[PDB]
Parts: C-alpha cells; structure tokens; sequence
C-alpha cells in the first residue's frame, strides 16, 4: 500500500522552490512531466441550518490523476470523474449515462448556485516532479487571487516501511534552507477503508487550512 | 522527413555518435549511475 | 461644520490641532501667522486648511431638528 | 561595505521626518522608490461602520467618512490577511479588527467626541496593531464630533488591511521632497527672467552641498543625474525607516513576481 | 411609536387615535428611528 | 450535457413477441437485456432557500436523479434459473410482484443527472431536452453512503422505481428501448406500465450549437418513425408532462 | 417628433482617441441595443452573449423568434436554456466599432451631424477628439450632445459611407478645411520645431514607439559627434507620410532662410 | 436647514471663507455662509486633458473630502375625502384585496403604511401606502375580481433617486385630514462631468482625475488640487484672476486677510515685494518635476491658491437613455420628460 | 382576459414592465402586449 | 453611476496572465510584452535598466490610456541573444541594487540611532 504526505510552507520566497530543487540535486534520479492542481471552497447560502452542520465544502481537482474532482465535507469524501474513458461500462450500456458527463464544479456553480456559492480559489500550475531513490517529490507555487501564497510539497512512496524516515529527511533538507515554519500532514481519512486519492485530498485540506 | 543533404549528413553523424554513446552507457549500466540532468554551458576542452 | 481631519493636499492631519490653535489666539494674544507656524504648519496648504475654516457647528448646536419656522 | 551598490547618507532623523541624500543611483530608481513609498505600502484603517443611535446634528455617512481617515497603529500588518482571501464569512478574527464607540452628552456644556474613545473588543492574539495614533500633547487625538445635553452616539467599527492605490486613507506618508541638481549644471530647467535670471530666482538650501560652476568651463555634455536629496514624513502609523524599508521590499517583490512569471512562461515554452 | 415636536414626549398611537400630543396638545408628530439597526449593502 | 432528441410510444404485450422479430428484421441486431434502478431526490423543505431570486427568477428548484445497475441475481426468483438469461424472460414479468423488495433497496443505500423542461414552440417535430450529467465513482469517510451524501448537498429522498427492458442499437447512434416500470414502496411493488411496454426512441447530441448535426438527427428520427407507420404510432409527448421542477408535481410514466 | 434608441449627455475631451471615435459610457451602452441576426458566422459568440444575460456587458436583452414573438431574457430563466436557430434575432448591447450618429443643437449646417465609431468606457461623459469641436461649435463647460443608434444594415452602411467624420474635412461652404490642429497641440508643435530644440536618445525611442505606424528604423542623428542628438523636426517628420511635398515662401525668405 | 422640508436642498460639507475678500462682504455676511473652497491651482499644460475649459483634479483630494455635498429631498401626501366617505386610507396594502399593485417592494413599509427613518430606499420603492375604497358598481371592465375591494394609490420614488429616509412627519391640514411628509438624504461626490467656476467668469467641467503619483510636484512636495489650461487667459483678459491668485498665495504664506476691494491703493508690485520677503520667485512661478519619470520640467509653472464654487449642474442629473417605453394617449408618441423616461 | 398561449396556466401570472411598455408572462418570459 | 471598482488596479481577474509575449513582425529579434495591472513605476525602471546592456538595441514602453492599468514594453537585442534573457538580467540587476540599497540604509539608520 502506497503512502503519501503533504507539507505546506507559508513564509516561502519566490526562489525557495529552486533552492530546494538544487539542495536535493545529488540524489535526483530523474524528472517527469509537470502537474497542476485546483482548490475551491463553496459556502452554504441557507441560514436555517443546525449548529452541528458544517457550512463549507472543499473541492480539490487533480489534473495528473486523470482529471478527477474530490468533494470534502465533515470528514466525508466524494470522488467524481469527468472523462469518457473513466466511465464503468455498465452505466454506458444500460443507459444510466449519456456518455459525455460534466465536471461536478459546473454542476455546483451552474444549477445549484442558489444553495452553494464560491468563496475562494487557489491554483497551482507548472509544478515539477522528481524521481529519487524509491520516492517521488512534486513541487509547485501556489497563486491566489491577490498573488503568491506559499510552497506546496507532496511526497508519494510505494513501500510504507520507511516513510517516516523519508519525511524526516525532507524536513531536515528544508531545515538547512532555514524554512522553519512549515505545516505537515500524513493523516488518513478512514482507518479501515483506504482510498488513495481521497486520503491525498484530505491531507491537502489539512495542510492548506488556516 | 529530413530536408537537406547537410541535414542528412548531420543526422548520420549523430546516429554514429549516439549509437556509440548508447553502447557504452549500456556497458556501464550492466556492471554505475550516469546523470541525464547535467548540462554544462561550455564544452570541456579536450 | 467640524474641522476637517486631514489636509486635502499633502495628506497631513490638522484635525486635532484646532483646539490648541484656538488657545493661542486669545490666551496668548498672538497673531495668526505665528500661531499657525507654532503648530508645525509649514506648507501653505495646511495654513489654508486651518486659517480659512468657518466653524458652523456652534450654531446648529443651539437648535433642534424639530421645528424651524420661516 | 557594499561599494558596488547605491549609497546613502542620512543627515537628519526623528519620529516623523527622515532627511537624506541618495547617490550613485539612476533617476528612474529613485522616482520608482518614491512612487512606491507613497502609493503601495499597506496599513490599517477603518473600512466599515454600523450605527445604533444617532441624535447628533451631523449625518451618518458624514461621521463614517470622518472615521475612515483616523490613523491607527499598523506595525505588524504582515500577519493579517486580505479579507478577500480569509475563509471566514464577512470579517474574520484573522482578517479584521473591531472597535466600538459610545458617547452621551449628560452635561450642560457641550462635550467633544475625540478619537481616544475608540475601544477595541476583538482578540489581537498578541499582535501590536489597532492602537489609535495620538500625537498631540493632551492625548485627545483626532476630534470626531460634538454633543449637547441629551444627545447620544453609539456605533461599531470594522477596520481592515489595504493600500493607498484604492483610497487615500491607507497612505502612511504625508509628503516627500525630491530635489537634484541645484546649480542646473545639466541644463534641465530654463529660467524665466525680467532683467537678470541669476538674481530673481532664490537659491535652494542644497547649494551648500555642491560647488558652483565657473563661467570659464564649457557645458559638460557627458554628465548624468546621480545625486538626489530626499525628505520623507510619515502620517504616524508606521515608523519612517520602516516606510523606506517596506518601499524597497515592495519594489523587490514586484520585480521578483515579474521574474517568477517569466520563468513560468519559459517552462511553458519548453513544453 | 412616535414623538412630540415641542417637548419630544414619547407617545404610542393607534390607527384611530387623534394625531395629538397628550401633554402639550400640539398637532405636529414625528416618527421614531428603527430601533433594530438593519445592515445593508449599497448596490 | 447533451441535447437528447426523442420520440415516444407504447404497445400492448400481446404484440410484444411479434414486435421484437420485426425490429431484428430492420436493425439486423438482436435485443440485449438490461435493467436499472433510479432514485429521485428533492430539495429539503426544512431549509428555506430565500436565495431563489423571486423578483428576477434567475433559477427554480429542481429534482436530481441517481441511477445504478443492479445484477439479475436480485431479480430472478427460485423458479427461473432454468431458463437462460435472454429477452424471453420479460414474458413472465407481467405480475405486479417482483423479487426486489423495499428492504433490499434500503440496504443498497451511480450516475447523477438533472434535466429541464423541453424547448417551447410548436415548430418542433421531436422532443428536444437538455441534460446535465456527472458520475460518482467511489467515496470514503465515517458516513460514506449515497443517502448521507445527498443529505450533505441538501437533498432528501422522494421515491424510486425499477426499469426492466430490452435495447436495440441501430445506425447513426439511434437507440430504441422497450421498458417496463415497477414503482417500489414499503407498502409493496406496483407495475405502473400494466399490461404493456413503453417504447422510446432517442438520439444524443453532444453540442447544442451544432445545427447541421441536429438537423441530421431529426431527419433520422423522422425516417425511423415513417418506417414504423401502421404498426406503432410514435408521437411527441406533452411538453408539460416532462417538467420535473419542484413547484409543480407530475411524473410521465 | 420624439424618437427611440437615443441618448443625451455632456461631453469631454480625450486626446488618446482617434479622430472618428467616441467614448460611450457603460450604462448607456447597457440600455441601448441592436438586433443582430443569428447566422453560421456568429452563433457561437451570440450564444455566449445570450448566456451572459442582461446584467452584464457584453450581453443581450431580448430574443426575437422567426414568428415575431419576443422573449424577455430577464424573466425567462432561459439564459442558459434557449437554443438559437438560423433567422432568430438577438437584441444585443452596443459593441465596439458600431456606427452612431452624433449631433449638437442648433444644427445650422451640414457638418453639425456626423457619424462615429463607439468605444465603451467608464464614467458618465461622452468623449471626443479635440479637433472635431470646431465643426460642432462646442466646448467642454457644460454642453450636452445627442446620440442616435441605427437599427439595420442599410442604415449602418449609410452612416459609415456618407456621414463619417473622415469625409467631412473639406467643407463645401468655403472650400477649405473645417478641422485642424487647435489649442495646445498647436501651441506645442511650434515650440518643438524651433532650431533650438534638440532631443537625446531615450526620449527619441519613446517618441518613435508612440507613433503607431512606425517601421522599426531609427533615424540617423544629425549630430553624430561628440554626442548623438535629434532635432524636433526630425522626430516630427516620422508622423508625416512619405511622398508629401510642400513649398511656402513668406515675406523676405530666401532659399536659405 | 436641518428642520425645513424643502423640495430640494444642497449643503456643502466644509465651507471656507475666501483668502481675498472685498470690504463690502462684511455686510452681505459672506464670511459667515461661504459658497466655495480655496483650491490650490496650477495653470499649466499637463497631458492634454484640460483643453477647451476642461480641468484635471487630484483624486486623493477628492477622497479626503474636497467639494463633497449633502443632498436633501422631500415628498408630501394627504388623505382625500370625496363626498362624505373617506376615499383614501393610510394602510399597508395586501395582495389579497388589492388590484393594480406597483412592482416596488412594499416590505419596508410599517403597519402604519409609512416607512420609518433609517432605511436605505432605492429605485422604484414605495414609502407611503395609500389605499382607495371603490364602490361595488365600479368595475375596471372585467379586471376587478370579487375580493379586490380596494385600489392602490401609493407613491413610488423617482426612478433614479437613492439614499436613506431621514424624517417622517404626520400632521393634519385645515380640513382635519391626515398629512404625511417624508424627507430623504443623499451624498454627492465630484466626478467626471461636474461643473465648477471661479469668481471671474471662468467655469468648466472635470475631464479626468489623477492620483497623487501622476501629479507634477514642486521641490517641497506640494501638489496641485487642480490644473487649468493657460489658453483661457488672453482672449478673456481676466488679469484679476492672476492678481487674486498672487494675493491669496501671499496671504496664505503670511496669515492675514488680503484686501481686494475696487478703487484702492493696492498694486501688483507691492504684493510682489511682500512675496519675495518669504522666499519665492516674485512673479509666482515655481520649479516643478514630472510625476511619471521624475525629471525636471523645462518651463516653470504658475502656481497658487484660488477660490472655486461648485455649481448646480451634475452629470448624474443630465444623463438619459431610452430603447422603448410608454407612449402618449392621443398622439401615441414617446412621452416628454427625463424623469418619465421619454424620447 | 390575457393569458399566455404556451404555459396554459390558470390563473395566469403576469407582470407589466412600465418602463419598457410591455406585458410579460412571469414564467416563460414571453411578451404579451406592447406599447 | 459608472465608476469602476478600484480593486481592479491591483487584483488580476480570473483567466488573466500577468505577462503576454508576442513577437514583433517588423524588426528581427524584437518582442512586445504586455504587462497587466501595472503603471509607470515598473515600466520606467525596467526600461532604464534595459538601456544599460550593450547588446540591447531598442527598449521602449507606453501606457495607451490612463483609465486602464496596463502597459506595453518593446525590446530588440543583437543576434544570438534572447530578449527574455535580457529581461531576466535586468530584473536580477535591479534586485541586487535594491538589496544593496536596503543594507546601506539599515546600516546608516542604525548608526544614526547610535548617534541619536
């Protein structure tokens, strides 16, 4: 079972990504294609709500994992696809689907706009992915509406035996570059049920919260 | 899809060069970690 | 109408100095130019703010929003 | 010492004013520095008011506009967030400050409502911010309104973070003097005279810091503007040295944003 | 609710009562501002 | 999102077998069995949606359809494993009773779908309807379930039904469906399409702006209808019957 | 008689606008319309315009069918629903480079009612080039002028091929130009071309960039050594087209003035 | 002005008594109720946005409260008594028993039918609820239903007027009928298209506004509150404008009221002498730098305070457009009137 | 009596646009009577 | 009222690129670069720095209308040298100069405080 972790640095500089790319250059084995990610928050527009019912809904869009959206609310996850190649053949065959769906963000922001309204949008484009010995590291700069926000690091490994050691090593590597205020997370949404992309989205939410 | 005789000659020269490079790189890897990331601005004087 | 808080031209603040400026005029019996310069008003735009102010708030105050005649 | 870079000579300083010379620098750089020092440095100011009781002789937006210009301490403004970015609804605890104003004219003699009576009721989280700026001897600060017998005013204020490119209320610098070439060696200005131009035009205080030109010297057609004389005064919210340093930092961040966008676009072109 | 015009006395009037003040007997009556402050957005 | 161009009709079960043969004579394809299960959800009345812009009518509340395929092992009783799994089994599906009951469907709790009333005007020869669709692949969390998800969005369950029928694929992407519909409640199961089959022939268009394609689709549908003249009458249904907004309640069945 | 599809507002001056272009405020552009016909060449942009709605510029306000029925887009929720066909009409807002007719009262002569191309701008005033204020006998201390919108293709062609500002320069009352450089541009073009005025490198570069018809060639200076300088006549000659010849001899001027 | 419910009223936030006053003003009381403000004016050419009587203004000055005016309006209504029965009532109408209701929002009305002070009214809202009883024999040609026992007679706001209701008054007239008066407040801020004038027949409109960074500045960091064109001086021969500028500058620098009465002994040379005592070029010129690049300007600039008045014509009251709308009863042509959205 | 010929709903819901001289059904947006 | 919001001066709209580079069709090795939400403060600085490179031939900027915050820059350099590289060098030099200026001012201010 693969494991993943996410570390977000808030006080980063524009050139910190290059600094961390060069500081790891000795162990860098290869480089792969760039990636992107989107992060929306939707708000509840109804006022007759109970106290225990949350008001937000976080939508995370993964571009490299085959164009998939994940909706998060109160530690509850939902995974939607929008590509014609991800459709289970039964739904196509029986007639439950017309074959060319839409992203759930269009549905939230077009038809249900009287229940949910957008509040923010944080984007990340042209990230870099590096293959190290039994590890893959992805770096990207986060841009909000106002401007630069911070640095995002996501780590993924296939063997879970020595994940903590790798996390500690990367933390130390950030330490020599004097990035001392960083928030990390490797939590799991469900102890018994393990879905990789849902756990990744939950870790993103836990890292990016203010 | 090559267009020029000079282009064809350059293509064949590069063919010989990178064929030799591939042969020796395979020789090293079958025994060695090369680097495919480093690019130097100025070629090293012979 | 109460004294403007800020100067319309150089961004400075003159609002708080009105009370102390009025003091120098009759307690110390000074002239207007020296009193204006005593409070750090050096650009003539700040002197313009303080010097030419019509204080109309002391007339509305003897009055009520209910029953003016004609 | 950094001998390859811009040089600076401070001659005078105080809580409000800094008076200095900037040498070995282009004219474009000094002009951009002053433009940024006036226009693009964040500060904390009142951005919304809601009123409960108004038995005064003034309007409501009148007092709102008067409140929107009062200066408040904004030393640690780097730890607040733009309210358009904070995930909170309306105003946050991390993306706003809140004050309250209450006054009542119990006495027969009229009572002045100053700015010392703004009381902060939100949680500051140990940040030095939100205090009103007071510069007069008596400590009363900006006078806000006037009251009589039987008149009351009650209202609540929300103060936020912004720049001066959207309203004049967030500006931390009053007026900055910018001079150079007091002898007109470069022939940048052409004087207007009746009889003798050398006498009608007074002399700047700065002439003592350069040597007068000699009539036997032909016009030097190779010089460039290199020495500037500046003076900067602050409204009071930010210390003036911090005004200069933050202007330099903001210019640096703008150029770095340009650099980052260019690198991103080059990576896109690589694809 | 309402308010007198001379002494500003606090009065409450129905839909049928005479429009007069009880203490001074004047014929000029003013309203009272909305006690519950209501927030608005200028659009 | 598609523009679906459709024509409707119905037949009595007596001719059913005959009809099937004729279809195979035209299409050149054999029928394929299928089934499905649809659940309809409506906005929660406990929540007051003042956001409906009453002075402008920017939007009106609507109903959401969630569909799923169910294996035939839930629909075949102990008397029917002997027969092979083909279309003839539909001949035994004439009773209002069905193996799938309320408790099993409650135990189950996909494709999410929203639609609008067809286009107005009397110069339309086929029912043109707009559909917005998405797919739910999986989920997780402490309350991972369709019911909990739709309550999180703000919707509640209204009813459900079960469709069983056969499909014919013809040229140009034309799909012809023969259906039987069973409404399901705790009180029991009732076949609304009693003693007959509901016939629906339709095509999908991916982009509504392309008009050459839409004209071609209408030409194909009208040619198909003119082929079946004298056997079955294919007609445009009532525009006011295919309206699924919450304010007004009716259900074409 | 009174008419429809018209507006009236004060004027102002804009030196950055071209000669035959008028700045139209945003709201006045949101109120007046134009009935564009849906065709294969515009159905995508027109569809996006209908989706935009009537509260956004650009947008649309009504949709007319083939049969004459007209659907108000505001009440009909179908901004995202109406599918357009060939021959329908979208009543869209007025968009950049739409011809308009523009005048000032009293309209004493032919040259007081001229055509213009629109440019949508903020704020509440109209914008004009500072050289058309002579035919209109208008200044900017409170004058209001009138705007009329054509509603067809023939009418638009008439406004674009007959009444355009470019075609109204040589007036037929006295067979001489009715427009020219006026006021402060005239006061400046004279201070520029004295023999006294010399220009350094950076300003010459900026000035040559400002001329939108430049060809990327830097004129060789007139004083190469000991310092490169340019004369005002040299930079101003860039605006003047090529092939223009002019001779004028004043009092007491020889071939070396 | 606080009490009076006039049909219209304009008030200025901060009025300033002029720096140059005639001696006669002490009898017109113009230093008690002024009508303008002392504005720093630089006569110059700058970017070409002030030609043909336009002017350029400093936007930071606008933001700090220069030339900002309150506006006050009022409406009246009363119950009419046709015959012996009261044919008009002040009560909030209900759609159950009323016909011909207006599209305005009746929600802001109280139970008395009168809105309360402190509510942001807007376009086409109603502030007075008036209902007319109708005799049963009167039917609107089939429009009336069984339960529509009354008609609406409310008074909506003018289509453009926005602001906050400021006062409501209830009284009775000579006949004892009820009487309501509503006063509404608003704030007006200068913008492109307004109208300003000096005391010498020199008026114009704002043509563009600039921020303090693009404004040319002097070596002392002073910035002109407005900039006018010099092509307005020669043909008008308003030398008194220049003399007023010079004398006001000297009075501001010195700090005492400067006489400018007619037929007196003050001369131009005398005030120029008094000017040079302070340290400025005698003819009022000054050295100013470009705002964009920061260079020096080749020509010096005439600079100094003046007095300006904000006239009564705003662009918000002159702007009008019409696509379609109401017609006329007889000729069936678009109606007359801007407030009635005519052609 | 004035009814929408497409909604066919009784009693009809109708809004008059005075500033445009139109009568508009409040459901389909159709324009019934002009001027 | 038609007054646009002020925050459109410093907040990019969605789908807006802060830079846009377009080759110039008239002169070889020339590019036109549009900057958004920026004014003379940046363009003057960048052009004055680009005028110091001996391999840079042409460098000029303009702000077409004072209503909108955006401006155009035009660069032309010698053969075998990329205008984007010239822009990068200019930005690096400006950043180094500003850093040196900040260090000098801090040293002088601290010395004055010691002498205060």
């Amino acid at each position: 079972m693969g494991k993943s972790a996410v570390i977000f640095v808030e006080r980063a500089t524009p050139a910190t990504l290059t600094e961390l790319k060069d500081a790891l250059s000795n162990s860098i084995l290869s480089v792969r294609d760039p990636w992107s990610i989107d992060f929306r928050t939707y708000r509840c527009s109804i006022k007759n709500l109970p106290a225990d019912v949350s008001k937000l809904m976080y939508s995370i869009t993964f571009h490299h994992h085959g164009r998939q959206t994940v909706l998060i609310k109160d530690n509850s996850a939902m995974v939607t696809t929008a590509a014609a190649a991800d459709i289970p053949p039964a739904l196509v065959f029986n007639g439950s689907s017309t074959g060319v769906p839409e992203s759930i963000d269009t549905i939230l922001s077009s038809k249900l706009s009287n229940i949910w309204m957008q509040r923010q949008l944080i984007k990340g484009d042209a990230g870099e992915t590096l293959i190290l010995d039994g590890l893959t590291v992805r770096l990207v700069n986060l841009f909000s509406s106002t401007g630069f926000k911070g640095l995002l690091i996501e780590l993924q490994a296939d063997e879970a035996g020595e994940f903590e050691t790798k996390i500690a090593g990367i933390e130390g590597h950030l330490a020599e570059i004097r990035a001392k205020e960083y928030k990390t997370s490797s939590d799991s949404l469900g102890p018994d049920t393990s879905n990789e992309i849902c756990d990744l989205a939950y870790q993103y939410v836990r890292a990016l919260e203010l | 899809r090559a267009e020029g005789p000079e282009e064809l000659a350059r293509i064949l020269q590069q063919l010989k060069l990178d064929k030799i490079i591939h042969v020796l790189t395979t020789m090293f890897e079958n025994t060695w970690s090369c680097s495919r990331i480093i690019k130097i601005d100025k070629p090293i004087r012979t | 109408m109460i004294v403007p808080v800020r100067c319309f031209s150089c961004g400075k603040v003159v609002g708080d100095k009105w009370e102390s400026y009025l003091n120098l005029l009759q307690e110390d019996e000074l002239d207007e130019g020296t009193a204006l310069s005593r409070l750090g008003l050096k650009r003539y735009c700040c002197r313009r703010m303080i010097l030419t102010h019509v204080d109309l708030i002391e007339k509305f105050l003897r009055y009520n929003p209910l029953e003016k005649r004609d | 010492m950094s001998e390859e870079g811009p040089q600076v000579k401070i001659r005078e300083a105080s809580k409000d004013n800094v008076d200095f010379i900037l040498s070995n620098v282009d004219l474009a750089m000094a002009n951009s520095l002053r433009r940024v020092m006036i226009a693009e440095i964040p500060t904390l100011a009142i951005d919304s008011v809601e009123v409960e009781t108004n038995t005064t002789v003034l309007a409501d937006e009148f007092i709102a506009h008067r409140l929107g210009l009062i200066p408040l301490q904004s030393m640690d403004i780097e730890q607040l967030e733009y309210s358009r970015d904070c995930f909170c609804e309306d105003h946050c605890d991390k993306c706003s400050v809140v004050l309250t104003l209450q006054a009542f004219g119990e006495s027969e003699s009229t009572t002045n409502v100053y700015s010392k009576d703004l009381v902060i009721v939100s949680n500051l989280m140990g940040r030095n911010i939100g205090h009103p700026i007071i510069q007069d001897k008596e400590g009363n600060g900006v006078l806000i309104c006037k009251l009589r017998k039987g008149q009351e005013l009650k209202l609540t204020c929300v103060a936020k973070k912004g720049i001066a490119k959207e309203h004049a209320k967030w500006g931390p610098a009053a007026a900055i003097e910018f001079e150079y070439d007091p002898w007109n060696k470069l022939k940048h200005t052409d004087y207007w005279y009746e009889q003798d131009s050398a006498k009608e035009w007074p002399q700047s205080k700065n002439c003592e810091y350069e040597d007068p030109p000699n009539e036997g010297d032909p016009f030097d057609y190779k010089a460039q503007a290199d020495t500037f004389y500046m003076n900067v005064e602050s409204v009071g919210s930010i210390p003036v040295d911090q005004v200069v340093v933050r202007g330099i930092d903001t210019l640096q961040k703008k150029v770095a944003s340009i650099l980052l966008a260019l690198t991103q676009m080059d990576q896109d072109k690589v694809n | 609710k309402y308010i007198c015009a001379e002494c500003s006395s606090k009065l409450s009037l129905s839909r049928t009562d005479a429009v007069r003040c009880k203490d001074c007997g004047h014929r000029i009556l003013l309203k009272a501002r909305t006690k519950r402050l209501v927030q608005f957005e200028a659009r | 999102m598609v523009q679906q161009l459709s024509l409707f009709g119905s037949i009595g079960d007596d001719g059913y077998d005959l009809l099937i043969s004729t279809l195979t004579t035209i299409s050149g394809n054999p029928p394929l069995l299928y089934n499905s299960l649809c659940t309809v959800w409506k906005p929660n009345p406990s929540y007051d949606v003042e956001n409906v812009n009453s002075r402008n009518q920017l939007v009106e509340p609507n109903r959401i359809k969630l569909s799923k395929e169910v294996p035939f092992s839930y629909l075949i009783d102990e008397t029917m494993m002997d027969k092979p799994l083909n279309f003839r089994i539909l001949k035994s599906f004439t009773n209002d009773k069905i193996p799938l009951n309320y408790a099993m469907t409650r135990n189950i709790l996909w494709s999410l779908q929203i639609s609008d009333i067809p286009a107005a005007g009397n110069n339309r020869s086929v029912s043109m309807q707009t559909i917005a669709e998405t797919i739910i692949l999986s989920s997780a969390g402490k309350n991972s379930s369709v019911s909990s998800l739709m309550n999180g969005l703000g919707y509640v369950f209204e009813f459900q039904y079960l469709t069983i029928g056969v499909k014919f694929f013809m040229k140009h992407g034309l799909i012809l469906e023969l259906q039987k519909i069973w409404q399901i409640e705790e009180a029991g199961n009732s076949q609304i399409t009693s003693g007959g089959f509901l016939l629906k022939a339709y095509i999908n268009v991916s982009r509504g702006t392309d008009i050459d394609r839409i004209n071609y689709t209408e030409t194909a549908l009208m040619n198909l209808k003119k082929e079946l003249q004298g056997y079955i009458e294919l007609s445009v249904p009532d525009r006011q019957s295919m309206d699924s907004r919450v304010a007004h309640g009716n259900i074409l069945i | 008689k009174r008419v429809d599809f018209s507006a009236r507002t004060v004027i102002s001056g804009d030196p950055n606008l071209e000669l035959d272009q008028v700045g139209v405020p945003k709201s006045i552009a949101k109120t007046l319309t134009y009935p564009e016909v849906v065709t294969p060449y515009n159905i995508d942009r027109l569809t996006q315009l209908v989706r935009n709605g009537p509260n956004e510029h650009p947008g649309a306000k009504y949709v007319i069918r083939d049969s004459g029925d007209r659907i108000d887009l505001r009440y009909s929720k179908r901004a995202g629903d109406i599918q357009l066909q060939y021959g329908w009409k979208v009543e869209r807002h007025i968009m950049d480079n739409d011809p308009v007719l523009f005048n000032r009262q009293p309209s004493l002569h032919k040259m007081s009612m001229m055509a213009h191309r629109v440019k949508v701008i903020p704020y509440s005033t109209f914008r004009l080039n500072l050289s058309v204020t002579s035919p209109y006998n208008a200044d900017f201390d409170g004058d209001e002028m009138n705007l009329h919108v054509p509603q067809s293709e023939e009418t638009r062609a008439e406004l674009s091929q007959l009444c355009a500002v470019p075609l109204q320069i040589v007036s037929p009352q006295s067979n001489k130009p009715c427009m020219g450089i006026v006021q402060d541009t005239l006061c400046g073009i004279r201070k520029l071309t004295l023999r006294d005025t010399f220009i350094e490198l950076d300003q010459v570069l900026n000035m040559l960039y400002w001329v939108p018809d430049w060809d990327g060639v830097i004129p060789t200076p007139a004083i190469i050594k000991p310092k490169p300088l340019w004369s005002g006549k040299q930079i101003l000659s860039v605006a003047i087209p090529n092939g223009i010849h002019l001779q004028r001899f004043d009092e007491g001027t020889t071939l070396l003035s | 002005y606080n009490v009076r419910m006039d049909t219209m009223a304009n008030i200025l936030y901060y009025p300033q008594k002029p720096l140059g006053t005639t001696r006669a003003m002490e009898y017109l009381k113009f230093r008690e109720l002024p009508a303008g403000q002392n504005a720093i004016v630089a006569i110059a050419c700058y970017s070409g946005y002030n030609q043909e009587d336009s002017m350029i203004m400093n936007q930071s000055s606008i933001d700090r409260g220069l030339f900002r005016s309150l506006f006050f309006r009022s409406y009246m209504d009363q119950e009419k008594k046709y015959g012996m029965s009261i044919t008009e009532t002040f009560e909030k109408p209900q759609r159950t028993n009323t016909l011909r209701m207006k599209h305005g929002t009746y929600d802001k009305l109280d139970d008395d039918g009168l809105i309360a002070p402190g509510v942001r009214v807007s376009g086409e809202d109603v502030i007075i609820g008036k209902t007319t009883p109708i005799s049963p024999d009167e039917e609107e040609l089939g429009q009336r239903t069984a339960y529509h026992s009354k008609r609406d007679a409310s008074t909506p706001l003018r289509s453009t007027e926005n602001g906050i209701v400021d006062q409501v008054l209830v009284t009775t007239n000579q006949d004892g009928l009820k009487f309501v008066k509503v006063r509404v407040r608003t704030t007006k801020i200068p913008q492109i298209g307004d109208k300003f004038a000096s005391r010498h027949g020199q008026k114009g409109t704002i043509g563009i506004t600039y921020r303090r960074e693009d404004m040319p500045f002097t070596a002392e960091g002073i910035v002109p509150d407005l900039i006018i064109n010099p092509h307005a001086i020669p043909s008008r021969m308003t030398v008194a404008h220049l003399i007023e500028c010079l004398l006001s500058k000297v009075a501001a620098l010195s700090g005492n009221e400067g006489d400018a009465s007619p037929f007196t002994d003050i001369t131009v040379e005398g005030i120029s002498k008094l000017l040079r005592e302070h340290g400025y070029q005698s003819r009022g010129f000054e050295v100013m730098y470009n705002g964009h690049t920061g260079k020096k300007l080749m020509a010096q600039i005439f600079f100094g305070p003046t007095y300006y008045q904000r006239l009564r014509h705003m662009v918000d009251d002159k702007i009008h457009a019409r696509a379609r709308g109401p017609m006329q009863v007889l000729t069936r042509q678009p109606v007359e009137g801007r407030s009635r959205d005519g052609g | 009596v004035l009814t929408c010929p497409e909604c066919k709903v009784y009693p009809p819901k109708i809004v008059e646009r005075f500033s445009e001289g139109d009568v508009v059904c409040a459901l389909c947006g159709l324009v019934l009577s002009d001027k | 009222m038609n007054a646009p919001d002020r925050f459109e001066l410093f907040l990019l709209g969605e789908g807006e690129s802060k830079l846009k580079i377009d080759p110039d069709t008239k002169a070889p090795n020339a590019v036109v670069i549009t900057f958004e939400k920026e004014d003379h403060t940046l363009g003057n600085l960048i052009r004055a720095e680009l005028l110091n490179d001996r391999k840079v031939l042409f460098a000029a900027y303009k702000v077409e209308h004072p209503f909108f915050a955006r401006f155009k820059l035009r660069i032309q350099t010698t053969e075998g040298y990329d205008p984007k590289d010239a822009l990068k060098n200019a930005c690096n030099s400006i950043i180094n100069k500003l850093g040196a200026l900040k260090t000098n001012f801090e040293t002088e201010w601290n010395l004055q405080t010691l002498a205060a």
